[PDB]
Parts: structure tokens; C-alpha cells; sequence
């Protein structure tokens, strides 16, 4: 009698779904097909017989992915009519999708997630998933935010988005659609991850050894920490922790939610079985600055919560024991008005692998959410970024003539300078 | 920054200012000891404890390290001084190139009673305004 | 005859609960269908103490469990002995409070706790003559801290003679799952002082310290706890169950441990513990008991005993034993420790005597002591408080349900009078 | 517990190793793969002095080896036992020293010794009771010398109670490869008696006579050198990883061979040694042993002990045998040779016996002396140094990476005095 | 009713308290397994039904000798933790087991101590064993015995340690912590018994004619002089003599109480039976300088007083027939004031033989507990011995950076100044 609603919307967003539906529909043990060859209540919903239909839509302008979606081995899974497809696509113009193409596209998938809602008894909340340096997927998510922060009110909506690298960029105009986009979700999501590419890339080169990766490999990882992140909801624990137990203790203040997460352990079967992988080593490893999942330092900043989740046959002693080493060392330093800032979690499932994939099999897994002071050195970054165009105001003839209006780029300048000084005011000492 | 090479009595007085300070580790060639940077972040710190993260500069061998402490201090504290390092003196400095960090030192010195200075300035006006509202309100 | 009810809430209180009636069950010879097997007479004389009597012959728990979300209970279902509990006790909610004590005690507690009040008053209604409730649950937890402590208040103010106990586990710093913990523990032990008869600390750290240093077992887990927490909870009702030497209810403690009637907060700890490997070295001998009982490390709480005096202490020995030797050394005990006892009360140590033992065991004894080393918890748990309320952190998640910072002060400085007024007597002279 | 972890440097160092793990393991039964085929218990006790666990019960060396070019590290992969190495532990660069002191201490070799101190500090922090470190080098060549030094320095800061062993191979006149060999051999005996809490001299040139004139191969190569310097290597630990008579560790020769802190610079050598046609005809005895313990040609370095007196001596017996006779044939090699022991210091004979003799062999034993016949090696050299300095000669290549003249003259000076007052105490009477 | 704590330290005394202890089971009928298949008590304590513990405790930093205990044959027989071990060894350092690492264990022995004390109800004494010569032995001892001091105050302490012998030495600075030792345990000890290796290799190679001994041979004789010592306490005899009954008859002044023993006899089955083995002959063979069990000439000294015991059967007249002859004999004088300085003791039961052994079974045996004038020469020589090295401050920075004051040790030099002065100052006659 618990439910989570996710939306995918933009190429990025639906690559990454494909990559968690493989997984999920293998942990629960249902082929590719949709059929069965109560724990599954949570993602799917039971048809009556036989099949099951996952609880999530896909949302896209350009039909490319969406068809290449209809025709591979999972065809028969989705429901043929909440792949909603549009015919133009934004071309990475955010105005285009907020303000022109958006707005006809958005009813059907209001009334879609409706459809999806009514179904739902004990609805936890919705997870949403949107590539930020994108057209579409930043305008359509900040529509659909928008709209269900009126529609439903007071559900929890969490926001698994894509920030660009520091330096690496597939666009050239990515930083202005993501300030615009950080402008609209800073007040309308209760919880932000972070997720550039650059710092998973580094991941699978150090410890994965793959030299040449795509994105395959990066959405997997990203898979396996929802799995992870959503696994206590589904299985048996003997320190169970739900959706609803966030804001409580890792939101200090409403305008600060964004943080950045980390996994551990990542190894290779070729050598994984060498050595013991006891609890103490994941939980030094998940710490490490450099197996961060975004590309921030947080030795440059101080802590001010972290959330973070076990999985396998570990005992809660032994996660104390290891969280007393973590409070002895110097290196990592807590805010002063917080002495004690961990929430742990522990389950029974081990992660699951997927045949053909990266990671191993192991008994025993750890993923951390953590939010620190350093985050802001990415705003700091794309502000510096956004202002050296918008002096001379490149680009923006593209956006006026989409409906949007001159002084819209200032505003969002100005709550990003709210929110920079907010993190320096937080993180002074009393 | 094109400082003019020190002089004998300039750098007796540099040494004796740095020799005054308790710093974490002895002192044994100031050329090397300060190439990492964390040895200029704790001189800062041990009169600006508030201004400078000490724990953000770990101690390094490798260039890149080096440069990452020494672009981190100059961004987030000199920059707060009102002073900033030029690359070419930073590239100088981790080289342990001779008199490059005599003359950043020296610089630091300057500038650091400076801020000191204003620093004092604005808690005695801050205090003279705190105290003149008092004498308003006791009068309300 | 003198029955008491069991009303449980919380994930934590159910944990405990589906191992303290395990436990009950296995000392009544009762199988996991309600069917008696027992070998002894004495087996069923009192057995209304606990169990109602139904048709068919089986027999059924009186208890009550009550959690906001419906895994829990759910998952105890399907443990062993799950099935003694009737299915019409059982009462949940939909949502959930998410660790947040203003959740579960204003805005969804409020509503729900009406349907479990109803079954609450059935069932004390009903009963031959009532001797009082227990309770078990977590400080720990919003939920659990919440609706417990609100029932507690809606319990005592309909049956103001009846005794009360709670089993209380507060969140320790050293083992720290929850951020929030401290606002939720200082909010409940405001209103728990007010209105429980009794209270008895339990800390996890405790556990873990005594399970790896005096049974010296290699991994812990939460049913090692329980099983230690629920032998100290049938400890303390034996002899109301069996008969002896010198019975002693639950009334005659009250009557002899609480001085005043706000300083009713205990430490305990059970005796004898052995590991498995030096179970056949050791020899059963009321003074090996004894020295057990009053040593420091064998307390269910971090609290260091010899860090303050006590100001009176009780014994409930298991077995057939003489009583002189009790008396001579509960006397010896007080002789060799002076400095440790309050010396303006004479004769301070109650002791009673049970001639059933436990199952396996010949000798058993359960130690419940008033001591005023029980306010280093409250300095610790108020010094956090202060340290995280100083900047209002995580503040508008209580602020946002109808609750203001008036009654955290409020709670502050009651808690700090309590802890003031409890060393107030330590420094006391005749 | 009470173990030491290894590292490694260079080339010279890496040879050494490639032996001495293969001896450790052929000792403990391991297999190059890892698993363990013993035959004895006490195999498998104390393995945790040099030995990690990982998973599926196979053992890894807590070794760590390091080199400025990755030439050598893929040659000793190849070798057998060669699997054992952690594939993590090596580390390397891209560019090499070149056998110049300053550019493996100052310019490359200061960039690269992080990652490997990364290393080293992963596996210091973890072990059960650290008891030190042991160091095998070259000080002929100009990476090692350099980045194992500046390494000890970095290590014994870090590490200031814990103990340092160093096994160091300096340049002997007679076999030179090297024309630079002074300079670097200068230039690390400064920074070596700094640091070092032990130094074991090895000169190839003795080990060349040794197999020679008593052994009486005919073409000895580097497997036979790098095989005596793994037996005695081994010699020195054994009684720490196996029961004796009167067990001494590291710790306690430190106390008892080191009169003053400055010297530390001992000459080893292993009994018994015969040739392959001879081994029948001799009878193993503790006189026979005694008597080549202390013969000069047995002594690992080319100085002649004879030409001093010995400030103290130790003995490491190993195998079954009555402390009657070692104790009197000690006495008896100490009142026939008075005149080559110093007589202020009375009873200057260390002797130890562990119950466990290596494999093949029913009685051995290590030799350790601090004798005043070292200062001929360091005069040799220094002379070496000062006819090839007084020009200049190849002194740009060390000045063009940011050293200077001055370093070389303290460096001169500072070995000059050690020299002189390791002498002094030659001629001191009482 | 009568007991007595017997405390073994360093590895000499856990080698020796195994000697004593296969002996002492084997006399009482005790299998290894401590199961018998009323003068036990005096040793052991009954378990209640089935099993005998031992009251001896074992102490030792260094691991090895106590592992080796848990392991053999008597692994069941000591409780398992009253074995204390340490992790890290002193090193022959007395600085470091006085200052560093032994204050830190010495707390649970005195538990331990506490523990077993409180078991006894007539405890007689303590007895303690220790190799001077080392560090952890020495320091532990001295810590030991200090702390007893104050615990317990007049109860009786015997100390039987092995000193040095003159010219063989196993360490080479063992002079400083036998000195300081020796400073230590004189104004603490009321009993000190000498014992030293060379006197008692002498006794087996010209009696026993074994060519090669090891420690084993040496500590089964120690172990024999023990039960000699003790069997009065637990068996009938026509002349008991109780610990108690010492101070009154061999120490003349609190100062000196630093005795030496004999034994006799000594002889091997092969032999023995030849001849009558009378009293007088026994007694006489006892009274011989080259039978000593400390390497010391009683024809250099005065006698003081001789307390010796007898066991087997004996008959009184035939001991006063043999006393008056040795009172005859011109080469053995006492000192003026002591006309009488004999203390007889007889018991009936023979002494025990241990199967595979040295010593054979006979009916009748001697064991004397000297105290004479010319124990003042190990003292002299001793000093000596420290002075050579003390002159030049050699090894003194081992102790030094151990916490140990610079003048600690003059004040011990002049305490044994004072000591030889007093020897010299009761030997004149008046
Ligand atoms: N991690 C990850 N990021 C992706 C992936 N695909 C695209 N992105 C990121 O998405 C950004 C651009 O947005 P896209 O998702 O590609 O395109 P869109 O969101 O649909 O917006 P449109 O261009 O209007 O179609 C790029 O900067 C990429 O970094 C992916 O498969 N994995
Ligand atoms: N009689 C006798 N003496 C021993 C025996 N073992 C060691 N010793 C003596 O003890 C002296 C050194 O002290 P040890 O007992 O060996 O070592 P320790 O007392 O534990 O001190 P540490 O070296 O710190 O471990 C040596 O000089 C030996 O003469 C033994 O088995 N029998
Ligand atoms: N003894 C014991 N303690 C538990 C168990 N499960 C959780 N806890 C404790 O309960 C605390 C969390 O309480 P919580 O589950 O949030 O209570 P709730 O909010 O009422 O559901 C943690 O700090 C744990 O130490 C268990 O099975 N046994
Ligand atoms: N025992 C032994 N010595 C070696 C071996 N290889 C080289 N050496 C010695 O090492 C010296 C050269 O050291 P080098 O290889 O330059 O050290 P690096 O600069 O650290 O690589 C020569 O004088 C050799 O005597 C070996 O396999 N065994
Ligand atoms: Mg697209
Ligand atoms: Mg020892």
C-alpha cells in the first residue's frame, strides 16, 4: 500500500529510465515481457492477470528515442499511450519549451499522471528525472513542477538532475537554460541531487578500469544508487527509513536541498573477490572526496547532514564502529551547530546485478546522501559562466523571440546571489 | 606582481615576523616549507583565524597539489585582503624559485595589518553606533 | 487477578514487543498456535495476567499495536509467534510521520488515535482487576515519540489511579541513526515526566558495549538487544505471576523506588550474563549474582553509576535460595560502598525473592536503581538540543503543522529544572 | 598482531623483494597463488605479521612497491610469485630519475610520492598494533636513493614512536656500475642517520667473496645474492612469527645494540653456509654454528670486523637446542677474543633461540653486530667523493634541478663528523 | 581455611609457574583437564561440582608464551581470563613496562586480584615470580608490588627472583633494571629468594650429569624447592612451620631479607638406589658451597640464620644428631650474636616425582632457607657492572625518552651503597 510515481521527460531523462527499468523488472524477478514466469507493489500495479505495468511516463518532444523505446524487447512493458511524443523538438531552447511548444503537451501528461494518481492508495511521493542543459527536458520539467506543486500540494517530488561538467560540455549555451532551470526548481522541489558526468566518468576510469565509456555505463551507476536509495521501501530492514523522512533530517532550511550523493563499492569481478570488502573499508571509500558522483569538493566546505544507506548482511555494530573512525579524523569537519549529523539505514537485500554490466556480485553495499557547505562552488561557477555571455547579451535574441520576456535573465541571477550568500551565512560558526 | 627584489634588512625582518608565529612544523628552508601554501595559510590564520580554512590545504610534494592550495588561498583569502598573487609568481613559488616567496610574504605582511587595521576601524564605529541607539531607546 | 495490558507503538516498540512476548510465551510453555504444552502447574494458575482466554481453548495476547505506517506490523505478522496477536488490534495508518514529532502528535496522531483509544478502553474496560499499562517505545523516532507520549497523557487522564510504565529508549550520541533526534527526545521527555508512573531508560549503546564485552559474541544484531531488553521486562513481573517468598507488585516498587513524585526515571540490568564458552566455568552463587548486579558496565545504560550516589535500589531475585543470605548480602554491598549511597535515607535496597527461576536457569536476579548519575543523558541530549536549536535548524518542519517555538523553549527550561532538581538531592546533607 | 608492513623502492630493492616474499612464502606454505598447503600448525598462527585476508580464504602480501619507471615492476609481475602483489599497491611514472639524486628527490620524485604515501597511510591506519616498517634500497642509484629517503623522512614524521628498519646497499669500490655512485651514496647517508632507527649495510662485493670462498660456486649471479639477503632478512623476524625460548622482538635489539641514538649502522652475516659437495661431511653443533657466526669472510660487508672492536653483538638461534650450551659458548667467544671487545661495556652479547628452524635446515643462525670496523666503508667513500667533487665534476646535472653546492658540503661535513665520533668511542677507555 | 595467590610475570615466570603447576596437580591427583578421575584448598578453590581453578594469575605484554598456554594440554585448566596479555612487548626497557605500557594492564590484574581475594578466607600470602633481567618482568613487578603494598598493607609477599648471573648474561643491559628492580622490591618485599642460572646449570651438570640442559630442567627444580617450601600448609607433620612463621626467624632487620637455597638431593635413578641416602648425609650434602642454588661461597660470609625443612621419614632426634655435627664443623661459623640460628621443619609425605623427569623417587629430602653474610658480592659485582656503563651515559636515552627522570638512577645506585654498607655494619661481632 505504498506507492512512488517517476517521470522521465528529455533524452537524457528517458535514457537514464530505460537504465533503471531494466533493473528494477529484474529484481523483482519479471521478464522483459511484463510476465511473471508483495513487493512489487511499489513500482508496478497488478493488472488482474498476468502482466504488470510500471507506474511511470515517459516525456519527450523529439520522437526518436521515444520510437526507438516502442520497438526494442520492452515494447510490451509500457502502456502504449503514456509514451507521450511531441513532433518539434525545443533544440535546447528553454523558452521554446516552457512557453511555446510545452504548453500543449502538458495537459495530456497532466491527465496522464491523474490516470496514474487514482490508482495509487498510500502514494509516497513522485521522482522526476530531467537532464538540465537541455530545451525540453529543463522547460517541461519546470512546467510539470509547477503545475504539480498547485495540483497536489504539500506531496514530496524529488529531482534526480544532470548539472553540467566544470569544464567538459557537449552545448554552448547549456549554462543560461540551467540558471533558468535552478531558478524554477529552487522553489518548487523538496529534494535536488547532483549529477554531472565528469565525476562519474572518473569513477568508471579509477575503479572500474574502463577506459572508453558512453552513457550506458553512467546510467547504470545512477540505477543501482535509486535502487539503492528506494530499496528500504520494498524489502525487509532492520532500520527502515521512507521518503517522508527526508526534509526532517537532511533539509536544515527550506532553500537549502541540494546535495550531492556517493556510492561504494565499485570494483570488477576480475578483482572484487581479493579482498573482503568488510564494512568498515565501503564506508571509508563512500567517504573519499574523490568517489563523489558530482565533481565538488568537499574538503573545501563543511558538512551539515548525511543520509546514508546500507544494504546486505551488514550489522548495525559495525556501522557504529565505523562512524566513530569517521568523527575521529581530522579531514572531515561538521558544522558547529549540528553533533550528530548521520541517519543510518540498514537492509537485507543485496544490490543486484545486471548480466553484461559493469559491477560484480557482493553481499554488502553503501550509499551515501550527504549534504555539505561546498556545493556552491558549481553555482559559483555557472554564475561566472552565465555572466561573461550575458554581458554582452549573446544568445538572447534566441529567447526574446520565444515569448520570454528581457528581464527574466536578471531575476534568476539575483536568487542565485540569494542563495550564494544564504550558503556562506549558514555556514559560519556561532 | 613586479616586486622590487628585497633587500638583506627587509628579509632579517621577514624571517623574525614568521619565526614570531607558532606554526604547526619547524621551519628549516622558507623557500620550500612555504611551496605548498599551507604554511602561508596558517600565518594567516594565527591572526585571521575566521578568514582562512586551514584544513582545506594538505601538505604536497605534486605541482598540481601545490597549485590547487596556492589558487584556493589566492582566490578565497588574498582575494579578501584585497590582493591577489599573479600565476607567474604562484608557477615561481612552487619551483622554489629564490626570493619569490620572500617577496610574497613581505607583500602579505602589509596587507594583513592593513586589514587588521580596518578591520579594528569598523568594530569601534559598529560599537559607537550600537551604543548611540541604546541612549535612544533608554529615552523612548 | 492484578492483570496488566500491553500497548506498543512504533517500529522500535514492536521489535520489542515481538520478542518480549516470545518470551513470555516459551516461559508459559504457550506454542505459536495458543495451544498450552507446559509440563508444571504453576504454568497456568496466573496466566490471566497476560493472555485472554477464548473458545476453542487458545489463548490470546491483550495487547495493542499501533504504528503510522503499516510495514511494521505487516512484517511482525509472519515472524514466529506472530500469530497470537488478534488481527482486530491491529491499527495503522496511511502516511506516516517521517521521524517528525509534530506529524505524529498534532496533525495525523490527533485523527487517528481515536480508533486505538477505542480498543484501548475495550480492553481495560473488560479486565478482572486492572493493575496498570506498560508501554514500550522509542524516543528516537516522530511517530513513536509522538502518539505515545499524546496516549500516555489520554491514559492517564481517564484512569488516574492506575499505575503506568514505560519502556523508554533514547537516542545516544555515541550511535546516532536520526538528525533529528534531539528534538524529538527533548520534546517527549517534557511530556513524559508528567504522566508516566515509572520510566526505564534503555540505550542501544549500552547493548552493543554489553553484548561485546560480557558475552563477548562476535556480531550483534537487533534481536541479541531484544532478547536482552525483553528478559529484563519479564524480570520485573515474576513474582506477580509465581509465587515466593516475598511478593512484590508493581505498586509495592513505586511505593519504595520514587522519593518524590517527579524523580521516576530508572537504569536496570539483568544478571548473570556468560559467554558460551565460559558458561561451565562459572558457579551460580548469590554472591557471583551480586557482584554482577551492582557492577558498572552490567547497567542497561551508559550511565556511569559511580559518577553519583544512589538514592535507592531494588532486587528481585529468581529461584529458591535462603533469605539470609540475601539480607547479609544486600548489607555487605551497602557497607563496602558507602560513598555511593545517599546517606539521609537509611536501609535504601529493597529486595524480593521468587521461587520459580527463569527457563535454563537456576538463579536470576533484575535490578532496578534510582540514581542521580541519570542526569549526564539529559546534559548531553539538552547540549545538542541547544546546539542545533541555536540556529534554527530544521525548525520549519515542526514550524509548518500548526506547532512554535514557545513550547521548545517551554520544553527547554522544564528539562533543565528537571535536571537541576535532580542533583539538587545528590548534594543534599543531613 | 605487533606486525610490519613492506616497502620497497628501485630497482635493486625490487629484485630484493622478488625473493624475500618468495622465501616468506615458501616458509609459510603459501602457494603463488595465494592458497595456503602447510603442513604444521603454527604455519598458519602469527601469518597476520606479513600476510592480509581477503576473500575466498586466499592470503596478499601488504606490500608496497615503487619505482620512477614501470620497467622493473612488469618484469617482477612475470616472476613466480608474482600474482601475490596487490595490483593497486604499484605504483609508478612515465619519465625515471636516471640514476641523478636530485631529480628523484627534489623535482620528480616530490610530485609522485604522494599517491604512494596515500598507499602507505591506507595500510598503517588499518593494522592491528603497528610495530614499524622495514626499507630495502640501494644507495647507488639515484631513484632509489632519493625517493626512499625523502620517504623515510615523510614516514618517521608522521610516525615519530613507531620503529624503521632499513636494509641499504651502498657502493662498494671494487664492483662499481655507476660513475656517479659517490655523489648519491654522499648525499643519503646524510639524510639516512637522521631518520633510520635501524641500518643493515649490504655490499655486493662481499656477497661475490662470500659465494666465491665458501659456498664455491661457479658463477654466481644476482638470484644467489638477492637468496642469502632474503635468508638473513628472514632470520631477523623469525621469533616474532614463531615460539621460542626467549622471544625478542624488533624492539628489543633496538634497546640492546644501540648505545646512542646515532649509532644505528650495523654488519650482518648467516650461518651455516657449505658448499654442495660438502654438506655431508659436516656435522651441525652449536660450536660449529658459533664458529662461523663470528668468522670475518661471513660478515655480509667487505669490512674486517678484526680491524675494530665490537661495541655489542647479537645472535638469533634458531631450532631446538639447549640454552646451556649457547650461553656458554658465548661466553667462551667473549673471553678468547677480549681484545677485540669493548671493555666499558660489560656482557655486550645479545642471544635469543626460537623452537622453529627454517625449512631444510635443522639449526641456523643471524648475526647482528655494531662494530667500530664500519668507519673504513664511509672513509672509503667519502674519499671517493671529495677526489671527484674538488672538480666539480658532473655537478651541473644535480645543480640544474635546484640543488646546490652548499647541501654538498654539509653533507660532507655531517658525514665527516659521523665518521670521526663513531670513532671516538674506539679509543675511549675507562 | 588457609590460602595462598601465587602471581606470575615476564616469561621467565610463566615458564617457571608452568613447572610449578604440572607439579602441583600431579601431587594432588589432578588430570590436566582439572576433573579428579582436603589439602587441595590451599592452591585451588572448588567449583561446586566437578572442576579445580587454579589461584594464579598470568601476566605478560608480549602474546606469544601466553598463546602457547592456551593451546597446550592445560588449556582447560586456567579460567580463561585470568590470563592477561598485552599487545606490545617493553623491549628489556624497565622504563617502558614501569611508565609507558604497564600502567595501562596493571588496573585489570588488580581486578583480577581482587577477584580471587575475595574467594579466600584465610589468606596466608602472596607469591610472585620474575625474571629480573627484563623489562616487562621487572617494571610489572615493581607496579605490582607497589600497588599491593597499599591495597592490602601487612600482608605477606615472597618474591623469588633470578638474577644475573656473574659472567653469563643473555642481555646486555640487564645490570640497569636489575638495579632499579632491586631498588624497587627493597623496601616493598619481604622475602626475596636468589636465583640465579649458572648455580643451578653447575648443580644439574655435576648431580643430575646431563651435558645439555635446557630451562625446563632448571624450572622443575625451582618447582620442587616451591612444593618443599609450601607442603607444610598441606600436609600433616610432626613440625609444621606456616609463611607467617618467617619474619620472626630468619630477618634479623627490615632491611635485609635477601636469602639463598639449597636442595638435596639431587641424584638419577640410575644411581640412586645404591646408596643409603641417610639424613645426615642429605644434610650435609645440603650444606655444601658447591650446592648452592645462587652462585654465591657461604665460606666468604657469616651465616645469620637457617630455616630448613625436611619431608618424608624423618625422625626428630636424627635431625638434632646431624645439627650438632654441623655445629661442630669449623669451615661453617655463625655470627656472634646468634647462638642458636637453626628452625627445623619435618613433614611426612616424600616428595612427588613428575614422569619423564630428572629426579628420581626416594623417601627422604632436605630443602634449606639460608640467610648469610656473603650475599653482599652480587651486590658488589652488579654495582661494579652498572658503574662501567653508567660513567659514560650509555644507553641511557633509551630510558630517558620513556618518561624516566635523569636522577632516578643515582638514588638507586646510592640505596644499594647503603645496603653494602649495612652487610658490612651487622657482620662485625661486637
Ligand atoms: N548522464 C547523462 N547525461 C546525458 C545523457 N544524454 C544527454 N545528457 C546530457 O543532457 C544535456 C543536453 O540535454 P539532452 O538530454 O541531451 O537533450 P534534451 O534534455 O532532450 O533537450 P533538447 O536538446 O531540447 O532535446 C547534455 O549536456 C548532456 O550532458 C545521458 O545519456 N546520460
Ligand atoms: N631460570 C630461568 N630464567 C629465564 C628463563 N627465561 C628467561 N630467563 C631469564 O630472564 C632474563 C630476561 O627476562 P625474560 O624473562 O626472558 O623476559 P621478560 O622478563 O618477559 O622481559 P621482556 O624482555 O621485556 O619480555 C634472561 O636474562 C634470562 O636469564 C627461564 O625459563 N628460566
Ligand atoms: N533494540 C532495537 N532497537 C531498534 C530496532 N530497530 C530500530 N531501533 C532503534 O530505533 C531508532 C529509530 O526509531 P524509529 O524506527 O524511527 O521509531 P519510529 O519513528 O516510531 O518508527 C534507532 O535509533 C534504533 O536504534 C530493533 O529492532 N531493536
Ligand atoms: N643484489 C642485487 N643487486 C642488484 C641487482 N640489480 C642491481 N643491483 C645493484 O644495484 C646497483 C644499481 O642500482 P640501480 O638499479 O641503478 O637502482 P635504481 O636507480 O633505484 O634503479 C648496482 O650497483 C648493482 O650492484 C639484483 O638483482 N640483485
Ligand atoms: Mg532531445
Ligand atoms: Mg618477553
Amino acid at each position: 500500500m505504498r506507492e512512488v510515481i517517476s517521470i522521465h521527460v528529455g533524452q537524457g531523462g528517458i535514457q537514464v529510465g530505460n537504465a533503471c527499468w531494466e533493473l528494477f523488472c529484474l529484481e523483482h524477478g519479471i521478464q522483459p515481457d511484463g510476465q511473471m514466469p508483495d513487493a512489487f507493489n511499489t513500482f508496478f500495479s497488478e493488472t488482474g492477470a498476468g502482466k504488470h505495468v510500471p507506474r511511470a511516463v515517459f516525456l519527450d518532444l523529439e520522437p526518436t528515442v521515444i520510437d526507438e523505446v516502442r520497438t526494442g524487447t520492452y515494447r510490451q512493458l509500457f502502456h502504449p499511450e503514456q509514451l507521450i511524443s511531441g513532433k518539434e523538438d525545443a533544440a535546447n531552447n528553454f523558452a521554446r519549451g516552457h512557453y511555446t511548444i510545452g504548453k500543449e503537451i502538458v495537459d495530456l501528461c497532466l491527465d496522464r499522471i491523474r490516470k496514474l494518481a487514482d490508482n495509487c492508495t498510500g502514494l509516497q511521493g513522485f521522482l522526476v528525472f530531467n537532464s538540465v542543459g537541455g530545451g525540453t527536458g529543463s522547460g517541461l520539467g519546470s512546467l510539470l513542477l509547477e503545475r504539480l506543486s498547485v495540483d497536489y500540494g504539500k506531496k514530496s517530488k524529488l529531482g534526480f538532475t544532470i548539472y553540467p561538467s566544470p569544464q567538459v560540455s557537449t552545448a554552448v549555451v547549456e549554462p543560461y537554460n540551467s540558471i533558468l532551470s535552478t531558478h524554477s526548481l529552487l522553489e518548487h522541489t523538496d529534494v535536488a541531487v547532483m549529477l554531472d558526468n565528469e565525476a562519474i566518468y572518473d569513477i568508471c576510469r579509477r575503479n572500474l578500469d574502463i577506459e572508453r565509456p558512453t552513457y550506458t555505463n553512467l546510467n547504470r551507476l545512477i540505477a543501482q544508487v535509486i535502487s539503492s536509495l528506494t530499496a528500504s521501501l520494498r524489502f525487509d530492514g532492520a532500520l527502515n527509513v521512507d521518503i517522508t523522512e527526508f526534509q526532517t533530517n537532511l533539509v536544515p532550511y527550506p532553500r537549502i536541498h541540494f546535495m550531492l550523493s556517493s556510492y561504494a563499492p565499485i570494483i570488477s569481478a576480475e578483482k572484487a573477490y581479493h579482498e573482503q570488502l568488510s564494512v568498515a573499508e565501503i564506508t571509508n571509500s563512500a567517504f573519499e572526496p574523490a568517489n563523489m558522483m558530482a565533481k565538488c569538493d568537499p574538503r573545501h566546505g563543511k558538512y551539515m547532514a548525511c543520509s546514508m544507506m546500507y544494504r546486505g548482511d551488514v550489522v548495525p555494530k559495525d556501522v557504529n564502529a565505523s562512524i566513530a573512525t569517521i568523527k575521529t579524523k581530522r579531514t572531515i569537519q561538521f558544522v558547529d551547530w549540528c553533533p550528530t549529523g548521520f541517519k543510518v539505514g540498514i537492509n537485507y537485500q543485496p544490490p543486484t546485478v545486471v548480466p553484461g554490466g559493469d559491477l560484480a556480485k557482493v553481499m554488502r553495499a553503501v550509499c551515501m546522501i550527504s549534504n555539505s557547505t561546498a556545493i556552491a562552488e558549481v553555482f559559483s561557477r555557472l554564475d561566472h559562466k552565465f555572466d561573461l555571455m550575458y554581458a554582452k547579451r549573446a544568445f538572447v535574441h534566441w529567447y526574446v523571440g520565444e515569448g520570454m520576456e528581457e528581464g527574466e535573465f536578471s531575476e534568476a541571477r539575483e536568487d542565485l546571489a540569494a542563495l550564494e550568500k544564504d550558503y556562506e551565512e549558514v555556514g559560519i560558526e556561532t | 606582481m613586479d616586486a622590487p627584489p628585497l633587500n638583506e634588512e627587509e628579509l632579517n625582518q621577514i624571517y623574525n615576523w614568521i619565526d614570531g608565529i607558532p606554526l604547526s612544523r619547524p621551519k628549516k628552508n622558507i623557500t620550500r616549507d612555504f611551496a605548498d601554501g599551507c604554511m602561508l595559510a596558517e600565518v594567516i590564520s594565527h591572526y585571521c583565524p575566521k578568514l582562512v580554512e586551514v584544513h582545506n590545504y594538505s601538505q604536497a610534494h605534486s605541482v598540481t597539489q601545490k597549485l590547487y592550495n596556492w589558487n584556493t588561498l589566492n582566490q578565497r583569502v588574498l582575494k579578501k585582503m584585497g590582493f591577489q598573487i599573479s600565476k607567474n609568481d604562484i608557477d615561481c613559488i612552487i619551483n622554489a624559485v629564490p626570493d619569490a616567496v620572500e617577496r610574497v610574504l613581505k607583500v602579505c605582511q602589509i596587507k594583513l595589518d592593513k586589514y587588521l587595521d580596518d578591520q579594528k576601524k569598523k568594530k569601534d564605529q559598529q560599537q559607537y553606533i550600537e551604543n548611540a541607539q541604546m541612549m535612544q531607546n533608554g529615552n523612548k | 487477578m492484578r492483570e496488566i495490558v500491553h500497548i506498543q507503538g512504533g517500529q522500535c516498540g514492536n521489535q520489542i514487543g515481538a520478542k518480549f512476548w516470545e518470551v513470555i510465551s516459551d516461559e508459559h510453555g504457550i506454542d505459536p498456535t495458543g495451544t498450552y504444552h507446559g509440563d508444571s502447574d504453576l504454568q497456568l494458575e496466573r496466566i490471566n495476567v497476560y493472555y485472554n482466554e477464548a473458545t476453542g481453548g487458545r489463548y490470546v495476547p491483550r495487547a495493542i499495536l499501533m504504528d503510522l505506517e503499516p510495514g511494521t506490523m505487516d512484517s511482525v505478522r509472519a515472524g514466529p509467534f506472530g500469530q497470537l496477536f488478534r488481527p482486530d488490534n491491529f491499527v495503522f495508518g496511511q502516511t506516516g510521520a517521517g521521524n517528525n514529532w509534530a506529524k505524529g502528535h498534532y496533525t495525523e496522531g490527533a485523527e487517528l488515535i481515536d480508533s486505538v483509544l477505542d480498543v484501548v478502553r475495550k480492553e481495560a474496560e473488560g479486565c478482572d482487576c486492572l493493575q496498570g499499562f506498560q508501554i514500550t517505545h522509542s524516543l528516537g523516532g516522530g511517530t513513536g515519540s509522538g502518539m505515545g507520549t499524546l496516549l500516555i497523557s489520554k491514559v492517564r487522564e481517564e484512569y488516574p489511579d492506575r499505575i503506568m510504565e514505560t519502556f523508554s529508549v533514547v537516542p545516544s550520541p555515541k550511535v546516532s541513526d536520526t538528525v533529528v533526534e534531539p528534538y524529538n527526545a527533548t520534546l517527549s521527555v517534557h511530556q513524559l515526566v508528567e504522566n508516566a508512573d515509572e520510566c526505564m531508560v534503555i540505550d542501544n549503546e549500552a547493548l552493543y558495549d554489553i553484548c561485546f564485552r560480557t558475552l563477548k559474541l562476535t556480531t550483534p544484531t537487533y534481536g541479541d538487544l531484544n532478547h536482552l531488553v525483553s528478559a529484563a521486562m519479564s524480570g520485573v513481573t515474576c513474582c506477580l505471576r509465581f509465587p515466593g517468598q516475598l511478593n512484590s507488585d508493581l505498586r509495592k516498587l513505586a511505593v519504595n523506588l520514587i522519593p518524590f513524585p517527579r524523580l521516576h526515571f530508572f537504569m536496570i540490568g539483568f544478571a548473570p550474563l556468560t559467554s558460551r564458552g565460559s558458561q561451565q566455568y562459572r558457579a551460580l552463587t548469590v554472591p557471583e549474582l551480586t557482584q554482577q548486579m551492582f557492577d558498572a558496565k552490567n547497567m542497561m545504560c551508559a550511565a556511569d553509576p559511580r559518577h553519583g550516589r544512589y538514592l535507592t535500589a531494588s532486587a528481585l531475585f529468581r529461584g529458591r535460595m535462603s533469605t539470609k543470605e540475601v539480607d547479609e548480602q544486600m548489607l555487605n554491598v551497602q557497607n563496602k560502598n558507602s560513598s555511593y549511597f545517599v546517606e539521609w535515607i537509611p536501609n535504601n535496597i529493597k529486595s524480593s525473592i521468587c521461587d520459580i527461576p527463569p527457563k535454563g536457569l537456576k538463579m536470576a536476579v533484575t535490578f532496578v536503581g534510582n540514581s542521580t548519575a541519570i542526569q549526564e543523558m539529559f546534559k548531553r541530549v539538552a547540549e545538542q538540543f541547544t546546539a542545533m536549536f541555536r540556529r534554527k535548524a530544521f525548525l520549519h518542519w515542526y514550524t509548518g503543522e500548526g506547532m512554535d517555538e514557545m513550547e521548545f523553549t517551554e520544553a527547554e527550561s522544564n528539562m533543565n529544572d528537571l535536571v537541576s532538581e535532580y542533583q539538587q538531592y545528590q548534594d543534599a546533607t543531613a
